[PDB]
């Protein structure tokens, strides 16, 4: 009985994983536009905040490379509210 | 060797059952026709995204669509 | 206490007597605190007061050695007007040895510490002059 | 660097100086040693989770297992000292001065 | 002990040292040190007296402290480099902690304070394992991290080991404490040349292990742990007095013996790097080690201390002890200086 | 170092797929069958460029091809699709196996009115080939010049001139 | 406050070590190390180390510290200024570290340390249908073959070694 | 977060019931009691056997800690190596048990 | 004495856990996979002495990936100046940095 039922459960797992795979390009495009939205918002607010500070280059990368670095949590949610910070950085850890 | 087996099965049947179950667990995956299918199922499980190939012009065994005939099929798992 | 030795050596000889004396006093005080720390480590004092008395005794002894060393060396280099001269640190090391003998209340220890610390301070001056390296960087 | 790493390192140094300043009991020394091991577990774990370095996730478990085996060995040594003098006082372990 | 259990435990000691020597991951380095300590503890408790339990407790505490400092150095290397290759360390704090940990595992001064106790608390064969085999793994880790070892730290450890191992053996009458302070002074000599030329470090380690194994093999073959019982050897076996004579003159670095070979080469590699005061004071401090070696040779070979009457019974029995490699180690610890350029096999 | 180059907020405006995850999971297999080509072009560009800023337009094509997927469901088969994603939506793990008859009605209505065949077990996890016209990135890691190696050993090994040359030893 | 919670747990963690590094008795020392193990486990759990945190509970606390308390219970017969002074000293040193790095958003004991919450340095992606920590521990049987060999050999040798040195013969 | 709320509620209910159980009969003023053990005043005798079973627990629990990732380890694609090392860890736990057996370590608490 | 038994026999006893950029289960990348790949491919084979000075830039980018000290320092500067301008009344946050804008997808 466990032979038949675990083989059916593996087929069900593959069906769920193929549903995930088919949804992943839409989610990846949405995530890319999401993080570029948040970085452009942080860049514009950095431009309108860091005007008095001497020698400040707005958008100055801390890496010598010109390669795209995956953005950090504080890079995205640093200027936003602490409620969104918690609900973006501890929620899956704290979810039930 | 047969008197030893009946002797230890009369005195210590817990240890006889223990060494029998352990010996079956050792030798029996090398004798089963289904041990191949455990590996085949574990490599058929798609945890990752199937990152596509750039079509150079000569890959007749790589499909262009998931519903194309070429590519690895799982009718062996649907049937078993 | 690497900067202690540097701020000792940064002042030229026979020029500024007070800060040379203070720098050698501070180097002696650091060395006396090191000796005091290991002394109350490996040999337990009978009380906290006995421990701080041993600490103050060793620290004041080594600080007085350093103070009278730097004072005698700089005054000898002033009255002799010879800054790059190891005889000045020879006399200073013998003065520090007499200081150690006065702290240990004994004349034989004083003469021994005079001779060996005077030769040691002369060797340190010659190593400052010709660039002798004790912790030499690997070159080959 | 990260602010939690300061506290885990400072905990390791606190358990170090506890392990480097005995009072009387050998068991308190073993507890300071295992506090050192615990802080090493926590610090290694936070780095390996933070870096998403997947194959080193088995590393802290190994760091647990060996050292806990080490702890077992230490407990046995304490017991043998406790089977000689009745207590685990480190001042009874002074026969090797001469 | 059961001989099968003894063989498996000694192979586990060897396996711990091998896993330190051959591995490319710092976790396996730490695992090899843990396995080495875990297996060598029963070798120290072989005879089950309170002195061996005290010695094994002190050994456990010092090696456990060193293992935890080693793992903290490894973890800080993981912080500042993100990887685990057994090579140079990528932080001077991790370098200092690993140098402290390995100086504790070698028992170099001022972490020497366990070596004369533990060696006195254990038998002569386990003291032989502690003073020869337990050096090989930390010296291998020091061999592989020498691009990151601070110069001033390792030279301070070296000169403090040479001076403390010199003055320590001058007050001793127990042979195991004499060999332990000799160990401390020789580890100072080995790490003083580590950043200049590690081939001479390997040379000094091999010549030291040969001479130490010779002296412990002689002490086991005569069943002698004190100076005053070693002084009865001329009336029991007059060849052993000549052997301890030539081997103690060799450990003092007197030419034309083999123990003159390392330290001379060490001076030969420290003056190329323009250090003159340091090998001079090292060689002057080695005269202290030579002095208590000469004390032992006066007590054993060059004079005849009075014996007892029961020695006449021991004349009627030959030594049935397996004196394994004792003529080989006696020859290789005395007559090896004409083969001094063999050291290039260690390059 | 240099200034990072973020695209404008106008370059990030697109008509969003504002449906829930059970709507997406119910339509997932037909989405992988029908919206194959721009999705795989985007994910090929995404694993090759290693930069989302070089992948916006293809991403917009994904968000263009998903919507045309849903309208073509919304025109023809809104009732079996709604009745199916509601049942998918009930489950806390969103099981396909709890909803096989609504799946069968949705597949029947879709295969009749649109001719879409649901992909079999194994098909959507295949590695497919993608024919693009964008160029292959020659330096996707933006790596600079690598250092030249040390010169290797060459030449036949001659003996040591006068041996070891150690102080007085002639061999 | 809740954005700093891991840091807050770490503070309690350091306080827990000052609980037993001051060494009041090995039994209160064991209790302080148990509370320290629980809060350091909470630190681990709040990064996503679920399996490693439950190893802190099951194997470190429920396995090993039980044996520490058990061995301690078979010694130290059942019925200080140094402990009190060292405890308040470690307390004041830790809260001075807290006050400095919270008023400055930077401190330097041995290394430089940021003063923000440690949430800032996390990752902004998903792991899909697995835990990365779980799969990296599961690869002990696929990739960690030599590690399993040396670990199991050390544990077998540990059984043999404990039975040797505790026998007394 | 829900877990922290639940742990705090469980700890608060436990501390509340402990405080009630320790201070509800203290309100009664019953009497002051003077009241001036099988062992008389003898010191606690150490038994080596309880310590041996506790260390044997610790060692087999470390072997259990190695065994715990097996339901996730069965999902690998290196199944021959995974199965070999899984059977090898259970076999080393069995060999530790056999050595504890045959050298009389499991005796009088068998 | 590093007796390189693993390269002599051709066995992989511990090289697999040695770097983050190695082969990982389910191809999970490390958060600094690319930086470590660049630092290793820069520093490979040229020796450590030349690697400390001819590959310092990739090592600094990789250490700054690992510890994020420059990134945290920059966020400290921006957040500190931001709260200072809030205190001076010269700055106000936008609605999308207060939680009033119904986030993107
Ligand atoms: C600038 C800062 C940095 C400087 C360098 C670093 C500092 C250390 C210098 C070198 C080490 C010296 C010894 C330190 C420990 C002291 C010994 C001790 O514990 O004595 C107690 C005890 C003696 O007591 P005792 O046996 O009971 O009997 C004594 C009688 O009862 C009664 O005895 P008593 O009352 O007559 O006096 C007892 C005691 C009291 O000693 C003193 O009071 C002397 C203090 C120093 C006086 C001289 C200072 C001179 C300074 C230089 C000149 C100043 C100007 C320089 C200007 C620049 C140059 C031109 O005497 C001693 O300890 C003498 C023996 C040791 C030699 C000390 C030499 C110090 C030279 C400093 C140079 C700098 O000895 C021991 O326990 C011996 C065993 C100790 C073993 C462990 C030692 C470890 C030391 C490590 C030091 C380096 C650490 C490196 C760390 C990194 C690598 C791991
Ligand atoms: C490469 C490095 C080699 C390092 C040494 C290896 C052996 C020592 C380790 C194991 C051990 O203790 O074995 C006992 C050890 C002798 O130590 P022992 O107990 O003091 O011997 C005293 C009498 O032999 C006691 O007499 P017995 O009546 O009990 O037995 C007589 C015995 C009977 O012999 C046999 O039964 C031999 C046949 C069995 C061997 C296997 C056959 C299968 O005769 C011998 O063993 C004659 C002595 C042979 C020389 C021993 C030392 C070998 C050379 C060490 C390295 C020298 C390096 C110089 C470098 C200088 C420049 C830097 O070795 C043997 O018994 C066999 C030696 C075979 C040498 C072959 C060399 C080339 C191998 C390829
Ligand atoms: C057709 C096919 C077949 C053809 C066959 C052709 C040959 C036919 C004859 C067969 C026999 C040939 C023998 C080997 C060739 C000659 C080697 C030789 O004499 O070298 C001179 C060698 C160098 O002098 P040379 O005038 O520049 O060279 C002449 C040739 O060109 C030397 O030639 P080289 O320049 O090429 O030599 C290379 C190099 C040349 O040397 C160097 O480059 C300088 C470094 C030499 C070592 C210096 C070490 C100093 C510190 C340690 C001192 C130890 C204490 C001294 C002895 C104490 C008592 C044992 O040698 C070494 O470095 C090896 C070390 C010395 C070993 C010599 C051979 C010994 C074999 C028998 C050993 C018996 C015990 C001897 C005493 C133990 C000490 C050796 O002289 C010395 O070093 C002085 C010491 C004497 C060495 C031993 C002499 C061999 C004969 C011993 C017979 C008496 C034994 C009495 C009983 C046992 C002792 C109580
Ligand atoms: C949820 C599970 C169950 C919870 C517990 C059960 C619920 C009821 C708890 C309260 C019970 C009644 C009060 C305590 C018992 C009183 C018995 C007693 O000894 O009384 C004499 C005691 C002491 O009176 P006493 O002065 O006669 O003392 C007797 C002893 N001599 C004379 C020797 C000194 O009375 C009290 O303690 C009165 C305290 C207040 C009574 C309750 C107030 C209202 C509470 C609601
Ligand atoms: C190869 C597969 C893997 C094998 C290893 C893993 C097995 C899993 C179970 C682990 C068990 C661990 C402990 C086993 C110890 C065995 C030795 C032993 O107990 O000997 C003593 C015992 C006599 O008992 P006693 O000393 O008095 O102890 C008190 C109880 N009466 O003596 C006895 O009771 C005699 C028992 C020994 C004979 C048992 C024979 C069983 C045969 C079963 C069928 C064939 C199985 C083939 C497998 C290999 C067999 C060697
Ligand atoms: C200058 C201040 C120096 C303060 C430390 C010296 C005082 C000292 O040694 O105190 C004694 C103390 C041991 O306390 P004690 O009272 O002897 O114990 C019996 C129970 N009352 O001894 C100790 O606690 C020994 C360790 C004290 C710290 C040593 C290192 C710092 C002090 C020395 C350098 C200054
Ligand atoms: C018998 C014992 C003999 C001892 C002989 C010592 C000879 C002196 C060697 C050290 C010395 O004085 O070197 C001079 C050096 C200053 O010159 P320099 O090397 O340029 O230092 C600038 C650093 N970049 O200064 C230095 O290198 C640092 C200062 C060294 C001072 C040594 C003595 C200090 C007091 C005792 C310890
Ligand atoms: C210098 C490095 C350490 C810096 C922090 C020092 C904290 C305060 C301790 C100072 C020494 C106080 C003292 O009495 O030490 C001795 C005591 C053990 O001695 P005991 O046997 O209890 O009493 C006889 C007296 N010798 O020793 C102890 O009890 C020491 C316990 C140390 C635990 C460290 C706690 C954290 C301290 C702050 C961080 C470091
Ligand atoms: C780059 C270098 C890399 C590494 C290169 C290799 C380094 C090798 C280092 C070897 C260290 C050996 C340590 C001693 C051997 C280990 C086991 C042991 O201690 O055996 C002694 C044994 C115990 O018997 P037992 O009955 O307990 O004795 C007490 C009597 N009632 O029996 C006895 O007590 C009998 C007495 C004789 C025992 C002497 C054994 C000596 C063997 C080693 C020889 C020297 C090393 C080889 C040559 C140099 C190689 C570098």
């Amino acid at each position: 009985s466990m032979m038949r039922w675990n083989r059916e459960r593996r087929r069900l797992q593959i069906e769920d994983f193929e549903a995930r795979i088919a949804l992943m390009p839409l989610l990846q495009a949405e995530k890319d536009r999401r993080v570029l939205q948040m970085l452009r918002e942080n860049l514009e607010e950095e431009a309108t905040i860091m005007k008095d500070v001497p020698g400040w280059k707005v958008g100055e990368s801390v890496f010598h490379t010109t390669r795209w670095v995956t953005p950090m949590m504080g890079e995205l949610y640093g200027l936003r509210t602490g409620e969104e910070i918690l609900s973006s950085t501890y929620g899956f850890i704290w979810y039930t | 060797v047969a008197a030893f087996l009946k002797n230890v099965w009369a005195k210590e049947p817990v240890l006889v059952a223990s060494f029998a179950i352990a010996g079956l667990a050792v030798i029996l995956p090398t004798l089963s026709p289904y041990t191949k299918y455990s590996l085949m199922i574990n490599r058929a499980t798609p945890y990752n995204y199937p990152v596509p190939l750039r079509d150079d012009g000569n890959m007749p065994d790589v499909p262009s669509h998931p519903q194309d005939p070429q590519g690895p099929s799982l009718e062996w798992l649907k049937r078993l | 206490a690497k900067t202690l030795l540097h701020q000792y050596w940064d002042i030229p000889e026979g020029t500024e007597c007070h800060r040379k004396t203070y720098a050698a006093t501070s180097i002696g005080g650091a060395s006396g605190l090191v000796v005091s720390a290991y002394s109350v480590a490996l040999k337990t004092p009978t009380s906290f007061l006995e421990g701080v008395a041993r600490t103050g005794r060793y620290t004041f002894t080594a600080a007085a050695i350093g103070a009278i060393f730097g004072l005698t060396s700089c005054i000898s280099a002033q009255v002799r007007e010879k800054p790059d001269d190891p005889l000045n640190y020879l006399i200073g090391g013998c003065a520090g040895g007499l200081t150690l003998g006065a702290r240990t209340r004994s004349y034989g220890i004083g003469a021994a510490a005079c001779a060996y610390m005077g030769l040691t301070a002369a060797l340190v001056k010659m190593g400052q002059l010709e660039g002798w390296k004790v912790f030499a960087e690997p070159k080959v | 660097m990260s602010l939690v790493y300061m506290n885990i390192m400072m905990a390791f140094t606190v358990s170090l100086t506890g392990l480097l300043m005995y009072r009387s009991h050998l068991m308190s020394s073993l507890l300071c040693l295992e506090g050192m091991m615990l802080s090493l577990f926590i610090l290694a774990t936070l780095m390996i989770l933070n870096s998403h370095f997947t194959l080193a996730s088995m590393m802290p478990i190994i760091l647990l297992v060996f050292a806990a085996c080490e702890a077992a060995l230490g407990l046995s040594l304490l017991v043998m000292v406790s089977n000689t003098y009745g207590t685990d006082y480190v001042q009874n372990l002074n026969l090797l001065q001469c | 002990m059961n001989p099968i259990i003894l063989i498996i435990i000694l192979m586990t000691v060897m396996l711990g040292t091998i896993i330190v020597m051959i591995s490319t991951h710092w976790l396996l380095i730490w695992i090899g040190f843990e396995m080495n300590m875990l297996a060598i503890i029963p070798i120290m408790m072989k005879k089950h007296n309170p002195r061996a339990t005290e010695a094994s407790t002190k050994y456990f505490l010092t090696q456990s402290t060193a293992s935890m400092l080693l793992m903290m150095a490894i973890i800080i290397n993981l912080m500042f480099s993100g990887q685990w290759t057994v090579m140079k360390l990528f932080n001077p704090m991790a370098s200092m902690l690993m140098t402290m940990a390995l100086a504790m595992k070698l028992g170099m001064a001022p972490f020497h304070f366990w070596v004369p106790e533990v060696t006195q608390g254990i038998p002569l064969s386990s003291g032989l394992i502690l003073l020869t085999w337990q050096k090989l793994a930390p010296m291998s880790v020091l061999y592989q991290i020498l691009p990151s070892i601070n110069l001033d730290l390792i030279l301070t450890l070296s000169i403090l080991s040479i001076t403390i191992g010199g003055w320590g053996g001058l007050n001793q009458t127990q042979l195991r404490k004499i060999m332990a302070y000799s160990s401390i002074a020789h580890m100072g000599w080995m790490t003083a040349v580590l950043l200049y030329n590690p081939t001479m470090t390997l040379l000094n380690l091999i010549i030291y292990i040969i001479m130490t194994s010779t002296m412990f093999t002689l002490f086991m073959a005569n069943s002698t742990t004190t100076t005053l019982s070693l002084s009865h050897t001329w009336n029991k076996a007059p060849i052993m007095t000549i052997l301890v004579l030539i081997t103690l003159l060799s450990m003092g670095g007197l030419p034309p013996l083999s123990g003159f070979m390392p330290k001379w080469m060490i001076i030969q590699e420290m003056t190329k790097n323009d250090s003159i005061i340091l090998p001079t004071l090292m060689a002057i401090t080695a005269l202290l080690n030579l002095y208590f070696y000469m004390r032992l040779t006066y007590s054993t070979a060059l004079t005849m201390f009075p014996s007892t009457n029961n020695m006449k019974m021991k004349w009627q029995f030959p030594t049935t002890k397996r004196m394994t490699l004792l003529p080989t180690m006696t020859v290789l610890s005395t007559m090896l200086l004409p083969l001094t350029p063999i050291l290039s096999i260690l390059e | 170092p240099g200034i990072v180059e973020l695209p404008s907020l106008e370059d990030l405006k697109v008509q969003e797929v504002k449906v829930s995850s059970s709507v997406l999971k119910a339509a997932a297999h037909h989405y992988g069958a029908q919206c194959d080509k721009p999705n795989k072009e985007f994910m090929l560009c995404r694993w090759e460029e290693k930069d989302p800023r070089r992948c916006l337009e293809e991403g917009k094509l994904v968000n263009q091809c998903a919507l045309e997927f849903f309208r073509q469901i919304k025109r023809h088969c809104a009732e079996p699709f709604t009745e199916y994603w509601t049942c998918i939506d009930y489950s806390g793990l969103q099981l396909f196996r709890r909803c096989r008859k609504e799946q069968a009605q949705f597949d029947k209505c879709v295969l009749d009115k649109l001719g879409w065949v649901r992909p079999d077990l194994g098909e959507l996890s295949k590695v497919t080939k993608v024919k693009t016209d964008r160029p292959l990135p020659e330096n996707p890691y933006h790596s600079r010049a690598r250092p030249e190696p040390n010169p290797e050993v060459e030449g036949d090994l001659k003996p040591a001139r006068h041996g070891s040359r150690l102080f007085f030893w002639t061999m | 406050m809740m954005t700093y919670i891991v840091f807050i747990l770490s503070i309690i963690f350091v306080m827990g070590f000052v609980g037993f590094s001051s060494k009041p008795s090995p039994i209160y020392g064991g209790l302080g190390l148990i509370v320290s193990g629980g809060v350091g486990c909470g630190i681990v759990l709040n990064f996503g180390g679920s399996f490693l945190g439950l190893m802190v509970f099951l194997i470190y606390l429920g396995g090993m510290m039980v044996v520490f308390g058990y061995t301690t219970a078979m010694a130290t017969e059942q019925y200080n200024k140094v402990v009190l002074g060292t405890f308040i000293t470690g307390l004041l040193m830790e809260f001075l570290m807290v006050y400095y790095v919270l008023k400055d958003k930077e401190v330097e004991i041995v290394f430089k340390f940021n003063g923000m919450g440690d949430w800032v340095i996390y990752d902004t992606g998903d792991s899909g249908f697995f835990s990365e920590e779980a799969m990296g521990i599961a690869a002990l049987y696929s990739y960690g073959t030599w590690l399993v060999i040396v670990t199991g050999w050390s544990l077998l040798i540990g059984v043999v070694v404990i039975m040797e040195i505790t026998r007394g013969n | 977060m829900n877990l922290m709320i639940t742990l705090l509620t469980n700890f608060t209910l436990a501390t509340l019931l402990v405080t009630i159980a320790f201070w509800l009969p203290q309100l009664n003023v019953y009497s002051e009691k003077t009241s001036p053990d099988p062992m008389g005043s003898a010191r606690l005798p150490f038994s080596m056997k309880f310590f041996l079973v506790a260390i044997t627990f610790l060692l087999f629990d470390l072997e259990i800690a190695l065994l715990l990732p097996l339901p996730w380890a069965s999902q690998t694609t290196n199944l021959n190596t995974m199965l070999t090392m899984a059977l090898l860890l259970i076999f080393l736990l069995a060999v530790s048990l056999a050595y504890e057996w045959t050298q009389k370590g499991l005796e009088w608490t068998e | 004495p590093f007796f390189d038994v693993q390269k002599k026999l051709g066995v992989d006893l511990d090289h697999w856990m040695t770097i983050q950029s190695a082969e990982q289960p389910h191809r999970i990348p490390a958060r600094c996979h690319a930086f470590e790949k660049e630092w290793i491919e820069c520093a490979h084979g040229i020796g450590s002495i030349r690697a400390e000075k001819e590959c310092k830039i990739e090592f600094e980018d990789f250490r700054e990936c690992l510890l994020r000290q420059k990134t945290m320092k920059r966020l400290n500067a921006i957040k500190r100046q931001r709260d200072k301008l809030i205190k001076e009344g010269k700055y106000t946050p936008p609605p999308h940095h207060s939680g009033q804008e119904d986030l993107r997808p």
